[PDB]
RNA sequence: UAAUCUAACCAUAAACUAUGCCGACUAGGGAUCGGGUGGUGUUUUUUUAAUGACCCACUCGGCACCUUACGAGAAAUCAAAGU
């Protein structure tokens, strides 16, 4: 049954924009999911966002441009040391210069470069490009 | 001589499309060979196998010959066609022409910095045909082509100097791997990368700013 | 893509389908691309000024072609009310 | 962008509910929802007149916009169409196609009947796709004539009619027909009624 | 970059290449060694830098 | 026991579609014409050829050909009154200058809101 | 939310097999079986309100069936054997 709600979040959004289309439907929210959308949004991955509440877990209302290839998680979040961060980053992106895997770390969740320049690690999340 | 008989072709006879990058932003189709010629005439050909095959026909077997060629450049422009035909130095000149009827671009990129000129794929990517896998993969200065020589001969004539393979499935049947590795080529131009994100405006066809030439009588 | 010195080094860039910002390669042979026609204050039309839409190849194999006409057009003042947002 | 004499005139409006297309078919399909604008209680659907005559003047503004005014084809294969594209094509200059359509022939240039237009507008797609779907194959636009019994891929501005009736079919070549002299400048005021009978593209057999 | 081990072992071994001569003067640059090729080694050797000196009138009379 | 050959029926409607004017329903005549506009090897395949052709000629006194033929661009252009009405079907003139229409149909046209003289009537089921 | 409910027979049915099974999402189409909400529509008649049957439209749950295929597959094929 219903064990991760992030990883079917996630999964709702790329099924339907593999169609082509503009917004989808998240349901149920999340504090964790909240905050995986607001760094694919100050990269311009996706577009603004809206939040209901209907006072159980709202749901949510993405609007998506066109510019997401895939969007993904990460299921056992292993623990990535600060040496290793470069191996999972030389198998999950497609290109050595854009797209982000992200990490849940001791201040905050950020993606990949933001930890370089903090010295920071933690687990891992997921990946954007 | 040279009579065109297809509306694209007498734009071209004339002189009013230069280079073949029309031909692809606006995506046009394209049925008659001599085109490419004039417009890519520094286009250049190998065989890659040819192979007796056999039909028994009245129970008289009859030979068939099949012959894969591989058209290109040294710039980034590739072809592929494949032709079975009675005869053998038939099948070989018959297989010229599909062959240069089938021209993609290429992307080629970077590895990581930016020093000159571009030599390496852009991203990673994958075609599949059959039962072959090809997936295609940057590499750094120094690497060359690691293929196996069948593609490694393909790559060449794309000019692409360094990139990394690894193929999956049964690749002992070559004709359907070229059919994979050209694919994996293919869609390089198609992976919407970031530095594409601006916008443009439409430009406009030339079958129709030229529309009083390139017509029937 | 540009190098180090600042010369644009692709073969050339592609255009984007106006549906769904996709990108069109030199294989989508049903990419179509269509003009209309700007008015003239008389009611007549302009001869050679246009208002051009490019849709990809698998907006229309769905289906879905139409209406993405009257949603583009429609923003630009060519229609009036055949099409609404909140279906 | 268009003014107040683009606008929908009572007395054209009084020739199309006299014409009867504004009865849809009993089955609408999910892609022309919007096109309905209520049901009857005999089962039938009202199509939207003030949407079809909106969506009437967007193609004219496409086969006005063309250099050259034979690279238009208009194509039927049922019977009560094919003597309104031969008058629509007669005094406009498309290139018409009645009775059958022969395949491959906007490919395989080795055919005499070889055509590379830059347009194509159908009737009816449910029984004449065959020059829809080679259309797909080499970058014609196509603009139908759509009942609500009709598969609407492929196609691009798609005028809602009533396919059934004899007048419907032919009404909606000639208003079409109306309209496209208008943009070209071959006509001298909107206001002047067309001195043509419509009754001229129907269809009659003894 | 501005990472300590990359300028001790880097400047370190662009400086070994252009000492025995084969790195270019203006090629001192770190990715300009990934480009070297394997003549430019072979033409250091003593017996191709004493016939092209002129010393001996064939590469086998070196 | 005797069809005619495609060499004889192609070659014959090639003759009809580039001298129609000059044919004509007799055969004796044209008989002596094949030879000044083509090119016939023997004497038995001239006297087929001019056979069938005549005989193909008079199907275009009853009715249309499989070539092409200038009455489509001509005659057809006078049927250009294959009945024109002297008053049209579409007048609302028969139905005493208003129009009949049901019941909720009315309320299109008062939603887009135009002034027209049209009755209503009553629907059944 | 996890210890493993006459008889016996001989195989004499290509004897269709890499399905915690629970969960989310992704295109159409009409028939039928349960439960519910609607309706100026019918008609047994109490009356063309209603009980009453029908009829129409929606709705949650069922075993099946016909289309296509963006997708998947070595292929036959498959609304999951897809993501």
């Amino acid at each position: 049954t219903r064990s991760s709600v992030l990883a079917d979040a996630l999964n709702a959004i790329n099924n339907a924009e593999k169609t082509g289309k503009r917004q989808v439907l998240i349901r149920p929210s999340s504090k964790v999911i909240i905050k995986f959308l607001q760094v694919m949004q100050k990269h311009g991955y996706i577009g603004e966002f809206e939040y209901i509440d209907d006072h159980r877990s709202g749901k949510i209302v993405v609007q998506l441009n066109g510019r997401l290839n895939k969007c993904g998680v990460i299921s056992p979040r292993f623990n990535v040391k600060i040496g290793d961060i470069e191996k999972w980053t030389a198998n999950l992106l497609p290109a050595r210069q854009f797209g982000y895997v992200i990490l849940t770390t001791s201040a905050g969740i950020m993606d990949h470069e933001e930890a370089r320049r903090k010295h920071v690690s933690g687990k891992i999340l997921g990946f954007v490009y | 001589g040279w009579v065109p008989v297809t509306k694209l072709g007498r734009l071209v006879k004339a002189g009013k499309i230069t280079t073949i990058e029309e031909i692809f932003l606006h995506s046009l189709p394209v049925k008659e060979f001599q085109i490419i010629d004039t417009l890519l005439p520094g286009l250049q050909d190998e065989v890659m196998n040819i192979k007796p095959v056999q039909k028994q026909t009245r129970a008289g077997q009859r030979t068939r010959f099949k012959a894969v060629v591989v058209v290109g450049d040294s710039n980034g422009h590739v072809g592929l066609g494949i032709k079975t035909a009675k005869e053998v130095a038939g099948a070989i000149r018959a297989g010229i022409i599909i062959a240069k009827l089938s021209v993609i671009p290429i992307r080629r990129g970077y590895w990581g910095t930016n020093l000159g000129q571009p030599h390496s794929l852009a991203t990673k990517t994958t075609g599949k045909c059959g039962s072959v896998t090809v997936r295609l993969i940057p590499a750094p200065r120094g690497s060359g082509i690691v293929a196996s020589p069948a593609v490694k001969k393909l790559l060449q004539l794309a000019g692409v100097e360094d990139v990394y393979t690894q193929s999956n499935g049964k690749t002992r049947t070559l004709e359907n791997t070229l059919k994979a590795a050209f694919v994996a080529i293919g869609n390089t131009y198609g992976f919407l990368t970031p530095n594409l994100w601006a916008e443009q405006p439409l430009p406009v066809s030339p079958l129709d700013i030229y529309s009083d030439e390139a017509s029937a009588q | 893509m540009e190098n180090d010195k600042g010369q644009l080094v692709e073969l050339y860039v592609p255009r984007k389908c106006s549906a769904t910002n996709r990108i069109i390669k030199a294989d989508d042979h049903a990419s179509v691309q269509i003009n209309v026609a700007k008015v003239d204050e008389e009611g007549r039309a302009i001869p050679g000024e246009y208002v051009t839409y490019a849709l990809s190849g698998y907006v229309r194999s769905r289906g879905e072609s139409d209406d993405s006409l009257n949603r583009l057009a429609q923003n630009d003042g060519l229609l009036k009310n055949v099409w609404s947002y909140s279906r | 962008s268009l003014p107040a004499t683009f606008d929908l005139t009572p007395e054209d409006a009084q020739l199309l509910l006299a014409a009867n297309t504004h009865l849809g078919a009993r089955n609408v399909q999910v892609h022309q929802e919007p096109y309905v604008f209520n049901a009857r209680p005999d089962g039938v659907h009202v199509i939207n007149v003030g949407k079809t005559w909106e969506k009437l003047v967007l193609a004219a503004r496409i086969i006005a916009a063309i250099p050259n005014p034979e690279d238009v084809v208009a194509i039927s294969s049922r019977t009560f169409g094919q003597r309104a594209v031969l008058k629509f094509a007669a005094h406009t200059g498309a290139t018409p196609i009645a009775g059958r359509f022969t395949p491959g022939s906007f490919t395989n240039y080795i055919t005499r009947s070889f055509k590379e237009p830059r347009l194509v507008i159908v009737t009816d797609p449910r029984s004449d796709a065959q020059a829809i779907k080679e259309a797909s194959y080499v970058n014609i636009p196509v603009i139908a004539l759509t009942d609500l019994d009709s598969p609407s891929e492929f196609v691009d501005v798609a005028i809602p009619c009533n396919n059934r009736g004899k007048h419907s079919i032919g009404l909606i070549w000639y208003l079409l027909a109306r309209e496209v002299l208008r943009l070209r400048g071959a006509l001298v005021d909107r206001t002047q009624p067309w001195s043509i009978m419509p009754d001229l593209y129907f269809y009659r057999f003894p | 970059e501005k990472d300590p081990k990359r300028l001790f072992e880097g400047n370190a071994l662009i400086r070994r290449l252009v000492r025995v001569g084969v790195l270019s003067e203006d090629k001192k640059k770190l990715d300009y060694v990934l480009a070297l090729k394997v003549e430019d080694f072979l033409e250091r050797r003593l017996q191709t830098q004493v016939y092209k000196l002129g010393l001996a009138k064939s590469v086998h009379h070196a | 026991g005797r069809v005619r050959t495609k060499t004889v029926k192609r070659a014959s409607k090639a003759l009809i579609e580039r001298y129609y004017p000059k044919l004509t329903l007799d055969f004796q005549t044209n008989k002596r014409l094949c030879d000044e506009i083509a090119t016939i090897q023997s004497k038995r395949l001239r006297n087929k050829i001019a056979g069938y052709t005549t005989h193909l000629m008079k199907r275009i006194q009853k009715g249309p050909v499989r070539g092409i033929s200038f009455k489509l661009q001509e005659e057809e252009r006078e049927r250009k009154d294959q009945y024109v009405p002297e008053v049209s079907a579409l007048d609302l003139s028969r139905s005493n200058g208003v129009l009949n229409v049901d019941n909720q149909t009315s309320d299109l046209v008062k939603s887009l809101g135009l002034k027209l003289p049209l009755s209503v009537i009553n629907v059944s089921a």
